[PDB]
Parts: structure tokens; C-alpha cells; sequence
């Protein structure tokens, strides 16, 4: 689907995970089986 | 509480008017003297949106009656339907307009607007919450043409918040009547472009092709356009008048029909219409409603929008119907015929249903449809300008009566621009 | 149920012209038109006898 | 054969005949 | 001349229609100017009150 | 106690609002001129009132712009049951804008709907929260309803909101700026709602077709079967129950995080007399029909996202150990995925008191049924369609004269749609499992 | 549920299905107004296949009816079964192309053909699943040959999965009524080949040839021959209006039993046929409708069963009986005579059955069979052809409407290669 390159770089609101450091591990652990 | 104020000018405006307050009146209950003598409430509840009120029952129509000749004045009244308007809107000139757009414009039209304002003033502000306007005119005329574009600029000076509307014949493409009619509609398209919110194209032969080969009559005249007409404007307005599932009255259409405020040339059609012959092999459903609907043949407008992309499209539905094959099968021909629809807008037809047929049906549709395919409607015309005002046909004519050439380029270049504005809107 | 009318067989219905000259089919009904002449050769056959004595 | 369905029908044996009872200002 | 910009150029370098400021009081609907009528203050700020 | 106070704004709040109101009178016995023909039962107070002469007044406020919807309440069955301040219309209709409905004519009834609504709430002995009935695509069903919850944040502040919106579906829809006002509506609510109980015509439709024996249905028959979900969530407090669920603990149990809070809602004994006659519908059996993804109520695919919370409730002789044994054979099951943050999940209601049927409408007599509101994060690719839907309309800016036009500045547009654009990836990280 | 179009073209295919919705409308139960009068049940629950549905209770039949001069379809009008067909299902232009394959296909086909492919669209897209098209028409004309040809290139180009059938009359050596009837007929086929499934090639010699010899009638009209022609066009398909046993859709009948994409030449036949004066005299059983229906005289195309191997064979059998003695029979004439049918297809047989029968039949059966022996068909008609070209005889009729002689020239070639295709398996 197409939703402009102009809304691509904005932001979340919410921050769930305790860390930074497992917010990138949870996303990239998760890409392995997609 | 929703009214509209119904203007008709020239003699195709008056008789396609004439026709239409007919329907109208059959469609609520309104015999010639105008008392309601119907058999349903809900022919009443909402009478008030095209008729008024006078002492001992009787139901006025709010239209008012304009044309340069006089000639037309005598016909409307001695017609079947002729009684029913106040004698007091009649308002005309005395010397005709001679298939002129500056004497509608100019010369005999100055005089005759500021006669007919008040009786647009009477009737418009008696109005407690007034919804818009609707004109119905000719673009081949004189009057029509000329004073048709006049009264349109008036009124959207007085009445800028209020919808507009405009039942225009634009001249046809083939076969004609009047030579100077490539003068009169170039002339008026401009008037139209900038100051009018719906205008629905209407042509001659367009109408002679559903005569022909929809229905198979043996002789068409005058009054079987102007029955055709009279469909759209009574199919259009339903949701005004009586209760629906899901209605959709004049303003909220128009929001989702045109995306820029310059583009609001529509094609209209009806549905439900089908030759005597043929009566007995057609059963009257949705899915058979809805073919006949979209089909280029059914179209009323001269102009194949095959040709072109469908920039929005609508239909009204009246009658008793289920709302979900009405829904799934306007997506159907979304998906089944998807490269006519114009791929920037994802869903381009709007649905709307009222629970009251016309008198005269078990279930009815009509159709408005704006696409991008009505350019070659008013390009072609340019081409037919273009070979006139080069050589100065019967430019004498109108620049005797106090115009220029100046305004015959410029009135060329604004509809030039409008053929430009739909080929951009197409490539995009 | 409420609503029916449109499932189980309901399509054996009026085909909105049984024949000419009903009084139902109006002029707010698209179905009858003033252009259609049903006395086309009837006025025709008139015509053709009023010329020849003309 | 459709001319009461043109102006006013006074004139009986052509019945396409003007008929200005209208029009004619007042003044 | 290029219309797809002029068009967004119409809507993006725009102001809106301030509307005129109107009530209601009654259940059929009813549009009353509020400002003529004595329900907000029009009067009670001009230059000439308590002097 | 318990008092309910129901709005229905735009024409599809008036239509589910008939059919809600109907239901809710053969669930009590009031007639439809407002005479209960019988200090007996008070159940109905939670839903109307009294007059002292025996007059049964609904506790509901009908607004919008066009009367024609309206007026047929003015002049029907129910014409004698509804008070007529309680019956709101305009003059001319938002014309499916979202600036017609919250900053021209949306801002003309709204000091009226808050008077109502205040002489509604000064005769509430216990007041649960509000409810609202709209249209996400509507104009008055977006607009009035965005401007109501901004002035009911103002006056009513914490008291609960609940709403029922007509969500556009992802394949069928009706109008054309109908997206436009989607991300409108939803971008002024997300603050200022408590919980959003969502609903699509294009899956009821599947279930209508499927699971009832209608062919073509109708709006009416729509509106019933959202009337029986507001009946079914009410009816623990209208009822005695062995588990009561108020609608205080709704937004408790179906909104973990306070830009999310869209569950969706589905009924799932919906089957007709014909094949009724050969089922049986056990607690086990019908509780795993709110779980296939054919009978949601909402055209997405739960499987294509996962479960953040469920809130089960069960309406007639059910038996808790029987609701006890089904939901552990569905968290065994694999094919439903609940998130790891929510090992629970599951909140379970009971009432005593079977479903009563319209008396000849598609709903069988079932002796016990079930409503399930689920938040699922498989409504993030609804909003991702529905990003494809307004953007793809956004790129030409097509169709913003009539809102930049009137009364809304164009910057609007430019903030309305990146705030939401922020639920994509609210949305997504709900949605990663904590390593 | 499975909705086939009727499409006509030619006098020729007027005839016929005129004569065909006659017997169809006679099976499921139809008045000349088109309301239903039988007497069951089983007759109107698959009406959908040939009728759409109005009001009143009327049943159009789902067929679009098109020809080049409008004279023929003045009969049809005025036909017993006339006014059944919808008036705007009628398409005519004002000049035929009048025994002309260039003229039909070229000149006046093509301000016609966007006429008929808007009528089979608005007909096509009102079924819920289309099984498909289905015509009938002549190969010796201008109208059937010329323009039916190309009313099948495009309505296979725009509805590619759903299948095409046809029943082509292809115009006879030793009876025959019109001169250039091998030019209509050679570049009718080499387009024919590529653009259908199922070609019936139904042949007038033959049909002749059971009007004497089986029916024993002394004046046959073309009532009679189109009456054998309509009984098998209504056996073929049986299945898919009627229950049975063993069911046998169209695509059932053609995806089993044409064996390359090129074998798909036809040969009809309706098995009980029998005189009046033995009608009394003949039992009606199993074994006796099985050996007079495999017999050459009962045989639709000019050309008998033994010029080559029995490709493949389709019976599709009608009433109320038991399977074994269809096997039996089967089986007692592939024991008994297994010299006529290819050896690298060992289980030849295919069988299909409906529990209805034809009105005023106990039982009834169709015969369908690939063979060879439809190679001399395109043989004997290519080299009363190449006898003719090879002067260039009547090309100036063909040459002046926009077509030269390598469109000519591709016909020989697919004239050399179609019989030389059939004859690989000998
Ligand atoms: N499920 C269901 N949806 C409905 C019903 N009626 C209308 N809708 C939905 O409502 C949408 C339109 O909004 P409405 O409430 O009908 O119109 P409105 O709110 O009055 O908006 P405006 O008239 O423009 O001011 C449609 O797209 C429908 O999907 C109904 O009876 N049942
Ligand atoms: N559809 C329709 N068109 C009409 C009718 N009467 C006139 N016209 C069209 O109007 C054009 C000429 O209008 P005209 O008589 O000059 O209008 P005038 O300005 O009042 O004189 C012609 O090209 C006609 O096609 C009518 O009754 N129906
Ligand atoms: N079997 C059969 N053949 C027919 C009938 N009518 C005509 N024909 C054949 O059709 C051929 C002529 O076809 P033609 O007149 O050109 O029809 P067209 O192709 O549709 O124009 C003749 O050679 C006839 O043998 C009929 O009723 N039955
Ligand atoms: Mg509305
Ligand atoms: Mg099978």
C-alpha cells in the first residue's frame, strides 16, 4: 500500500518497552521469522 | 425548512420546467388547481420545499417564469399543468432575444434583471431556512444563454453561502438548429465555470439515443426530452422530499462530486426506463437497475465516458430496496471495471436510497456521474468556435451590441483552461 | 420475517405494464411517453384518405 | 391530435393559432 | 500552466471562512443571530460605559 | 440506581437507536405509548424513568442536522414514548463534513444537546456513563460526536464515555470523503474517549448472509443485532447475574494503553429457525464461534494480529464451570496468539436472564448467548487501509475545499493525520514480544 | 450456479436453435409466452443454465440472437416458440455479407461485433458462475462462417478460463448449395482450431442420411433435420440441468476426452431413433441402444467411424437404469471389436447418465467420439479447395474486401498439418 514518503519519518506516542537497548532487540529478533 | 427557489429561463428552460413541475405534482398529489389530493401523508410532510402556501388549501409553486419573447409566456400557462403558477412570476420582456447572447447579456436583459430579482427576492426570502437555487436554461439561445448566465451571476452575489444548480441543455454536437449557438455557449461557459456549485450537461441527441434505441418510439418531440429531464430533477431532490434508509440531499451530494470547486460538470441519467416491447421480458431489480444505470446508451449526455476516467460518480436509489446488494454490487463495477475510475480517489461512487418510488414504479434510480470524458464535450465545441471567430462569422452581430473581440478570447481561453483542467486530473 | 419481499421467489410479480391503458403507469411513471403514436397508421390511413379527395 | 397537450385553444378551426390574451401590458 | 499545484496552491496558501456566530433554542431548529441578540456581550466593552 | 444516559447522533445513532429502543422495551414490558400494563420492578430506570403516572420516559437525547430521520421517530409507533426535547434537529445537515459538524453547524445545537443532557443526568440517581451511537463516515456522526466528547471532557470530565461507531468498511463503503472524516473523527476522540466499541456494515453482512437465512438484508436488520450487543452489555446491571459487569470496568479491561482503545464487538449466536432445529448451542460451542475469524463482527483477520484483552459476556443459563472449561481449551488452542505482556486476557460476565426475541425478526431463541469485545491488534492494518484511503485522497488535496472552506484552517490536515500515523507504531509495539 | 450462453449466427444457426429452445423449453416446460406448466419439480430448479428469470413468472432464454440480414430473424419472431426471445437480444445489420467469408469477417463484422459483444456482456455478467458460450452456425456462409468466427476470437479473448463450444455445419461434397462454400469453409477452420474446446461437426449428408435409412420419412424439411440436431445439443448437456447417477458436465465432457489441444473435431449421435411403422416392433433396453448407436448409419458428420482409430468415445446416457448393463455393454464391444480404437488409450470408454429421460422416451443416450476419421473431412474438403485456388477462381470477391492470398496461403498450411496431425496416430 502507498502512504506518501512524507509520512514515514513521524514519530510514535507511546514508549511500552522499559529500555532502548531491547526496543531495537525486540524489532530485530521479530524480522528473522518475516 | 429546506426550500429551494426554482428559476427557469428561455423557452427550453420554461417547457423543460413546465414538464418538470408536472412530475412533481403528480409525485406529491397536486392536481392543475392545486389542492392535494393524494393518499399518502408523505406527499405533504414536505411540501413546502417546492410549493408554498395560499388561503383554502392550495399549493403554489415557488418557481419564477422568465423569457425575453412573450410567446412562450402564452404557452406555459395554456398548457395542461399552466394554472398552478402565480401570474405574478411571470415576469418577462417584450421583444425577443434573436439567438443573441448580448441581448440577453447587455441589451434586453439589463432592463428585464432587476424586474425578475424581486421576484426572486420575494420568493427566497420568505424562506425560513433556504437550501439553494436551481436553473434550468438552454445554451443555444438567446435568452437562455444570455440571461441565464446574468441571473446566475446575480444571485451568487446576493446568496454566496447558498447552493447553486444548473439544468443546462449545452448545444449538441452533431445535429443543430442555430448557427450561432458555438457563439452562445462559448460565451457562457465562463459565467457557469465560477459561479455555479452542480451543473448537469443535457444534450439534444443524447436524448434522441435513449428515444430511439432505449425506448423505441415512433416519433419523438419536445415533450418526451423534456419527460426524460424531469426525471433527473425530481430523482435528484428525493432525499428533500421523502424518508430514506440512507438519504442524501442536494448540498451533501455535491460535497463528494467534485474534489475542486471548478469541475462540477455532471452527465446525468435514469435508470428504470425501458421501451413497451420490452416491458414483460425486464424484471425490476437492483442488480438490472444498476446496468442500465452505468451503460454509455442510458447516458444523457453526447459525450462516451469510456472516453474518459470517472472522477466521482453517484447514484440515488428510491423504493423499498436492501442497502446490501446495493452496496456490493456499486463495488462490483468498482472491480470488475476499474480503468475508467480515476486511480487517485479509491472509492468513486456514492449511494443513496429513498424508501418512496415515483408514482408509477415499484423502484427507480438515477444517476449523476462526474467524469473526466464531459472535455470532449466542450473541447469540440472550441473547435467549432475557433472556425468562427478566426474568419469573424456573425461576430457583427454581438459586437454592435456593446462587446469586443477581447471577450470572445478570453471567454475561449477559460474554457480552454477547463479542457486543460480535466486532462491533468485524467493523466494524474 | 419484518422486511421479506425481496428473498423466496417474490420475482412473480407485475411486469409495471400488464397492457396499454392502464391508469396506473401516469406521467411521474417514465413508462408512458406523449411521442409514442398508437394511432399512427390510424391517423395515417385518415391522411392518406384526406389527400386524395384534397 | 395532442395540440390541447402551443397557446391558448380559442380558435376552433385551427387551434395553432396565437393567442395574446397575456402578454399586452396593463398600461 | 500546471493545475495540479495551482490547485493545492488555492488550498494550502488559504484562510478559512470565520462563521457568523448563531444559536439555537428549539428542538424543530431555529437560527438566531447571536450576536444581535442580548444573550453575549456587545455593549457592556464600549468606550463610553461608566463615563 | 445504574442509570445509563444513551446519545444517538447522525442518521445511522437514530436508526441503531430505534432498533435499540425498541428491544429495550420488550426486554421491560413498556408499551410503545410509555404504559407498562402490570412498587413492582425497577429495571427500567436505568434506561427510562418515571412520571408518577405511570410514563415510562427513555433516559436518551436523538440529535442531528437533517430532520428527516428524526421525524419519522416524531410521527411513528414510538411517537408517543420519546419526549419531544428529547428529539433534536437541525436545519441543514453537515453534508458529510467534518468542519460542518464541529465548527459550523455542529457548533449550533451543541449548547442545546448539553442542556439535555444535563436535565437528563439531574434525574440520575447513579449515573454509569454516557453512551453514543454514531458513524465514523457520517457528517454530523463524526463532527457532532467529536465536538460533543470535547464539551463532555469539559462539563462531565472522568465520567465514562463509551461510544458505538460505525467503523467504514474496508471494501464496502457509501460516500466518497468518507475517509476524510474517518481520520478527523478519530484524531479528536483518541484523547477524550474512555472506550470505543467498533462495527462495520460489510462484516454483519457476511453473517447476515451466512449465518441467518436472509438474503439481502436490510439496515433493520443491522441495527437489531447491534441493539442485542448494547442490550447484552447493559443487561448485568438490568439483571441479576452471577458475575456483574458494570460499564465502569469495560474501559479497565479492554484499554491497556490510552491511545488504544478500540475493541471489537460480536454476537456470536446469530443463527436462523431453520438451523437452530439441528444444533446444539452449549457454553463450549458458541464461545469459540467469538473466536473464528468468519463471524467477527469487524472485516480483519484477528489471526493476522494478536490479542491484547477479551471481555466475555455471557446471557442465559450458563453455567460458570462450563465458561470455566472453554476458555482454557481456547488459551490450549495455537492458532489464537495473546500477547506476552497480558497472560490473563480473559474477563468473563454472567447474566441469568435468556436473550427475549423481537417478536418476528432473524434471532432464534437461544437459551444462553454470548458477546465478545476483544481489543486485537489486528486493527492496525484497518488503519493502514485506511491510511491508503484519505492519503492517496491527500496527495492532490482533492476534496479539502469543502473543509478548508468553511471554518477549518488547512493545518488541520496536518496534524490530524500524523498523530495517527503514531498508532501504526503504537499499534506495532504492543505488538513485538519482550525478549 | 453454472449459466452457458446460446449464441446463434447464419440462417443456418437461426434454424437450428430455434428448433433447439424449442425442445429445450418443451423439456423443462414452457408455453410460447414463457410461464411454466409441467408437471414435477426437477424441471425449474436448474432453469438458470438456459433461462434468466422476470416477472410473472417468465423464464427469456439465455441466448443472444444475431445475423447479417434481418429476413430470417422475421421467422423467428414468427416461430411456433417466438415470442419467448427478448426483442433486445436481436441484432441485425441492414446488408448481409451473403455467402462471403471476407465480407462477414472484415467488412460488415466489424460495425456489428461491438453490438453483439455489448448484449453477451450485459447477458454474461448476470451469472453468478458463467460456464460458458456455446453456437451453433453453418461453416458454408458469410454470417456463420465469417462473422461467427469472429465473434469467437473475441469473446475467447476476453472470457479465457471459461470454455467455448460449438456446433458447426460443415458444408457436404455430394449435396451442397453454394459454390464458394470451400473458401467459407477453409477460413473458418484454421481459425476454429485455436479459439474453441468442443467443435460438433454436424454434417447434412448424415443428417440425410438417418431421415431415409433410420427414420424411414419420405419428405424431410429442415424441421426434421434441425429436430436430430437439437436432440443431441440438449443430450450433450444433460447433466448440467438434471440429476443423475454419474454426472457429466461440458467440461467434464471435453476435458476427458479430446487428448491434444488440436483433436477437438466431433462426431454427434442420437441413439433411439426409430421408425413409426417399428415402433411397436423394437424394445427398449440397454444392449439395443448401445449397438445401434456406435453404428455408422446413426452417425451426425459425412464421414464414417472406420477411416482410423477411435480416439476417444463419450455416451452420455438418459432414464432410469443400472449401471452394470451400460458396462456390460461397454464392455462386450471393446472384447468383441477392439480393432477400431487407439491401443495407447487401454479404458476408452467414458460414461454418463441423467435419471430424467427425453419426454415421450423411455431411454435415450448421446454419442460423442474423437477419431481420425474426421481427418478426410478437412482432406476431401482442402482438395476440392486446392483445386479451386490454384486458378484463383473467385478471389476478387474475397481480395477486394482487405485481405490477400497469405491469409489464403496459412489456410493450405493449416490444411496440411491438421490432417497430417490426425494421421500420427495410424
Ligand atoms: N450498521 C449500520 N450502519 C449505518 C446505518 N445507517 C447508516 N449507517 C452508516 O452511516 C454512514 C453514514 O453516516 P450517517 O449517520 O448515516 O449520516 P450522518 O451522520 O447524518 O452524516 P450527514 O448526513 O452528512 O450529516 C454510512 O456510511 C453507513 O455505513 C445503519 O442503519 N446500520
Ligand atoms: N430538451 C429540450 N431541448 C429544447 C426544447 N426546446 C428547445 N430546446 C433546445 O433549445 C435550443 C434553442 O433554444 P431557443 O429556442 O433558442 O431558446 P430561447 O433562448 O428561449 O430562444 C435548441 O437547440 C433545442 O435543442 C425542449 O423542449 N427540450
Ligand atoms: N442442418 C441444417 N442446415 C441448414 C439449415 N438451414 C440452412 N442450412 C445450411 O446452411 C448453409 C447456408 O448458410 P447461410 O445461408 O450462409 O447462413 P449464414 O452463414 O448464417 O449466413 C446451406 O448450405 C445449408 O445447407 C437447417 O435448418 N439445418
Ligand atoms: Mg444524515
Ligand atoms: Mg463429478
Amino acid at each position: 500500500l502507498w502512504h506518501m514518503p512524507h509520512f514515514q519519518k513521524v514519530g510514535p506516542h507511546l514508549a511500552t518497552f522499559p529500555t532502548e537497548a531491547d526496543r531495537q532487540r525486540a524489532f530485530k529478533a521479530h524480522r528473522e521469522e518475516c | 425548512m429546506r426550500e429551494i427557489v426554482h428559476l427557469q429561463a428561455g423557452q427550453c428552460g420554461n417547457q423543460i420546467g413546465a414538464k418538470f413541475w408536472e412530475v412533481i405534482s403528480d409525485e406529491h398529489g397536486i392536481d392543475p388547481t392545486g389542492t392535494y389530493h393524494g393518499d399518502s401523508d408523505l406527499q405533504l410532510e414536505r411540501i413546502n420545499v417546492y410549493y408554498n402556501e395560499a388561503t383554502g388549501g392550495k399549493y403554489v409553486p415557488r418557481a419564477v417564469l422568465v423569457d425575453l419573447e412573450p410567446g412562450t409566456m402564452d404557452s406555459v400557462r395554456s398548457g395542461p399543468f399552466g394554472q398552478i403558477f402565480r401570474p405574478d412570476n411571470f415576469v418577462f420582456g417584450q421583444s425577443g432575444a434573436g439567438n443573441n447572447w448580448a441581448k440577453g447579456h447587455y441589451t434586453e436583459g439589463a432592463e428585464l434583471v432587476d424586474s425578475v430579482l424581486d421576484v426572486v427576492r420575494k420568493e427566497a426570502e420568505s424562506c425560513d431556512c433556504l437550501q439553494g437555487f436551481q436553473l434550468t436554461h438552454s445554451l443555444g439561445g438567446g435568452t437562455g444563454s444570455g440571461m441565464g448566465t446574468l441571473l446566475i451571476s446575480k444571485i451568487r452575489e446576493e446568496y454566496p453561502d447558498r447552493i447553486m444548480n444548473t439544468f443546462s441543455v449545452v448545444p449538441s454536437p452533431k445535429v443543430s438548429d442555430t448557427v450561432v449557438e458555438p457563439y452562445n455557449a462559448t460565451l457562457s461557459v465562463h459565467q457557469l465555470v465560477e459561479n455555479t456549485d452542480e451543473t448537469y450537461c443535457i444534450d439534444n441527441e443524447a436524448l434522441y439515443d435513449i428515444c430511439f434505441r432505449t425506448l423505441k418510439l415512433t416519433t419523438p418531440t419536445y415533450g418526451d426530452l423534456n419527460h426524460l429531464v424531469s426525471a433527473t430533477m425530481s430523482g435528484v431532490t428525493t432525499c428533500l422530499r421523502f424518508p430514506g434508509q440512507l438519504n442524501a440531499d442536494l448540498r451533501k451530494l455535491a460535497v463528494n462530486m467534485v474534489p475542486f470547486p471548478r469541475l462540477h460538470f455532471f452527465m446525468p441519467g435514469f435508470a428504470p426506463l425501458t421501451s413497451r416491447g420490452s416491458q414483460q421480458y425486464r424484471a425490476l431489480t437492483v442488480p438490472e437497475l444498476t446496468q442500465q444505470m452505468f451503460d454509455a446508451k442510458n447516458m444523457m449526455a453526447a459525450c462516451d465516458p469510456r472516453h474518459g476516467r470517472y472522477l466521482t460518480v453517484a447514484a440515488v436509489f428510491r423504493g423499498r430496496m436492501s442497502m446490501k446488494e446495493v452496496d456490493e454490487q456499486m463495488l462490483n463495477v468498482q472491480n470488475k471495471n476499474s480503468s475508467y475510475f480515476v486511480e487517485w480517489i479509491p472509492n468513486n461512487v456514492k449511494t443513496a436510497v429513498c424508501d418512496i418510488p415515483p408514482r408509477g414504479l415499484k423502484m427507480s434510480a438515477t444517476f449523476i456521474g462526474n467524469s473526466t470524458a464531459i472535455q470532449e464535450l466542450f473541447k469540440r465545441i472550441s473547435e467549432q468556435f475557433t472556425a468562427m471567430f478566426r474568419r469573424k462569422a456573425f461576430l457583427h452581430w454581438y459586437t454592435g451590441e456593446g462587446m469586443d473581440e477581447m471577450e470572445f478570447t478570453e471567454a475561449e481561453s477559460n474554457m480552454n483552461d477547463l479542457v486543460s483542467e480535466y486532462q491533468q486530473y485524467q493523466d494524474a | 420475517e419484518f422486511d421479506l419481499s425481496d428473498p423466496l421467489a417474490l420475482k412473480k410479480d407485475r411486469p409495471a405494464r400488464q397492457s396499454d391503458y392502464d391508469a396506473r403507469n401516469t406521467i411521474s411513471g417514465m413508462q408512458k411517453f406523449m411521442g409514442e403514436d398508437l394511432n399512427f397508421h390510424l391517423r395515417k390511413k385518415f391522411q392518406e384518405e384526406q389527400n386524395r379527395e384534397w | 391530435e395532442r395540440a390541447p397537450q402551443v397557446s391558448n385553444i380559442r380558435t376552433l378551426d385551427t387551434p395553432f393559432r396565437k393567442n395574446c390574451s397575456f402578454s399586452t401590458p396593463v398600461p | 500552466k500546471n493545475f495540479i499545484n495551482t490547485n493545492a496552491a488555492d488550498v494550502i496558501m488559504g484562510v478559512a471562512k470565520k462563521p457568523k456566530p448563531i444559536y439555537v433554542d428549539k428542538r424543530t431548529g431555529d437560527k438566531h443571530d447571536l450576536e444581535t441578540s442580548g444573550l453575549v456581550p456587545k455593549y457592556i466593552n464600549k468606550k463610553d460605559y461608566g463615563v | 440506581m445504574r442509570e445509563c444516559i444513551s446519545v444517538h447522533v447522525g442518521q445511522a445513532g437514530v436508526q441503531i437507536g430505534n432498533a435499540c429502543w425498541e428491544l429495550y422495551c420488550l426486554e421491560h414490558g413498556i408499551q410503545p405509548d410509555g404504559q407498562m400494563p402490570s412498587g413492582g420492578d425497577d429495571s427500567f430506570n436505568t434506561f427510562f424513568s418515571e412520571t408518577g403516572a405511570g410514563k415510562h420516559v427513555p433516559r436518551a437525547v436523538f440529535v442531528d442536522l437533517e430532520p428527516t430521520v428524526i421525524d419519522e421517530v416524531r410521527t411513528g409507533t414510538y411517537r408517543q414514548l420519546f419526549h419531544p426535547e428529547q428529539l433534536i434537529t437541525g436545519k441543514e445537515d453537515a453534508a458529510n463534513n467534518y468542519a460542518r459538524g464541529h465548527y459550523t453547524i455542529g457548533k449550533e445545537l451543541i449548547d442545546l444537546v448539553l442542556d439535555r443532557i444535563r436535565k437528563l443526568a439531574d434525574q440520575c440517581t447513579g449515573l454509569q456513563g454516557f453512551l453514543i451511537f454514531h458513524s465514523f463516515g457520517g457528517g454530523t456522526g463524526s463532527g457532532f460526536t467529536s465536538l460533543l466528547m470535547e464539551r463532555l471532557s469539559v462539563d462531565y470530565g472522568k465520567k465514562s464515555k463509551l461510544e458505538f461507531s460505525i467503523y467504514p468498511a474496508p471494501q464496502v463503503s457509501t460516500a466518497v470523503v468518507e475517509p476524510y472524516n474517518s481520520i478527523l473523527t478519530t484524531h479528536t476522540t483518541l484523547e477524550h474517549s474512555d472506550c470505543a466499541f467498533m462495527v462495520d456494515n460489510e462484516a454483519i453482512y457476511d453473517i447476515c448472509r451466512r449465518n441467518l437465512d436472509i438474503e439481502r438484508p436490510t439496515y433493520t436488520n443491522l441495527n437489531r443485532l447491534i441493539g442485542q450487543i448494547v442490550s447484552s452489555i447493559t443487561a448485568s446491571l438490568r439483571f441479576d447475574g452471577a458475575l456483574n459487569v458494570d460499564l465502569t470496568e469495560f474501559q479497565t479491561n479492554l484499554v491497556p494503553y490510552p491511545r488504544i482503545h478500540f475493541p471489537l464487538a460480536t454476537y456470536a449466536p446469530v443463527i436462523s429457525a431453520e438451523k437452530a432445529y439441528h444444533e446444539q448451542l452449549s457454553v463450549a460451542e458458541i464461545t469459540n464461534a467469538c473466536f473464528e475469524p468468519a463471524n467477527q463482527m469487524v472485516k480483519c483477520d484477528p489471526r493476522h494480529g494478536k490479542y491484547m484483552a477479551c471481555c466475555l459476556l455471557y446471557r442465559g443459563d450458563v453455567v460458570p464451570k462450563d465458561v470455566n472449561a472453554a476458555i482454557a481449551t481456547i488459551k490450549t488452542k495455537r492458532t489464537i496468539q495473546f500477547v506476552d505482556w497480558c497472560p490473563t486476557g480473559f474477563k468473563v460476565g454472567i447474566n441469568y436472564q435468556p436473550p427475549t426475541v423481537v417478536p418476528g425478526g432473524d434471532l432464534a431463541k437461544v437459551q444462553r448467548a454470548v458477546c465478545m469485545l476483544s481489543n486485537t491488534t489486528a486493527i492496525a492494518e484497518a488503519w493502514a487501509r485506511l491510511d491508503h484511503k484519505f492519503d492517496l485522497m491527500y496527495a492532490k488535496r482533492a476534496f479539502v475545499h469543502w473543509y478548508v472552506g468553511e471554518g477549518m484552517e488547512e493545518g488541520e490536515f496536518s496534524e490530524a493525520r500524523e498523530d495517527m500515523a503514531a498508532l501504526e507504531k503504537d499499534y506495532e509495539e504492543v505488538g513485538m514480544d519482550s525478549v
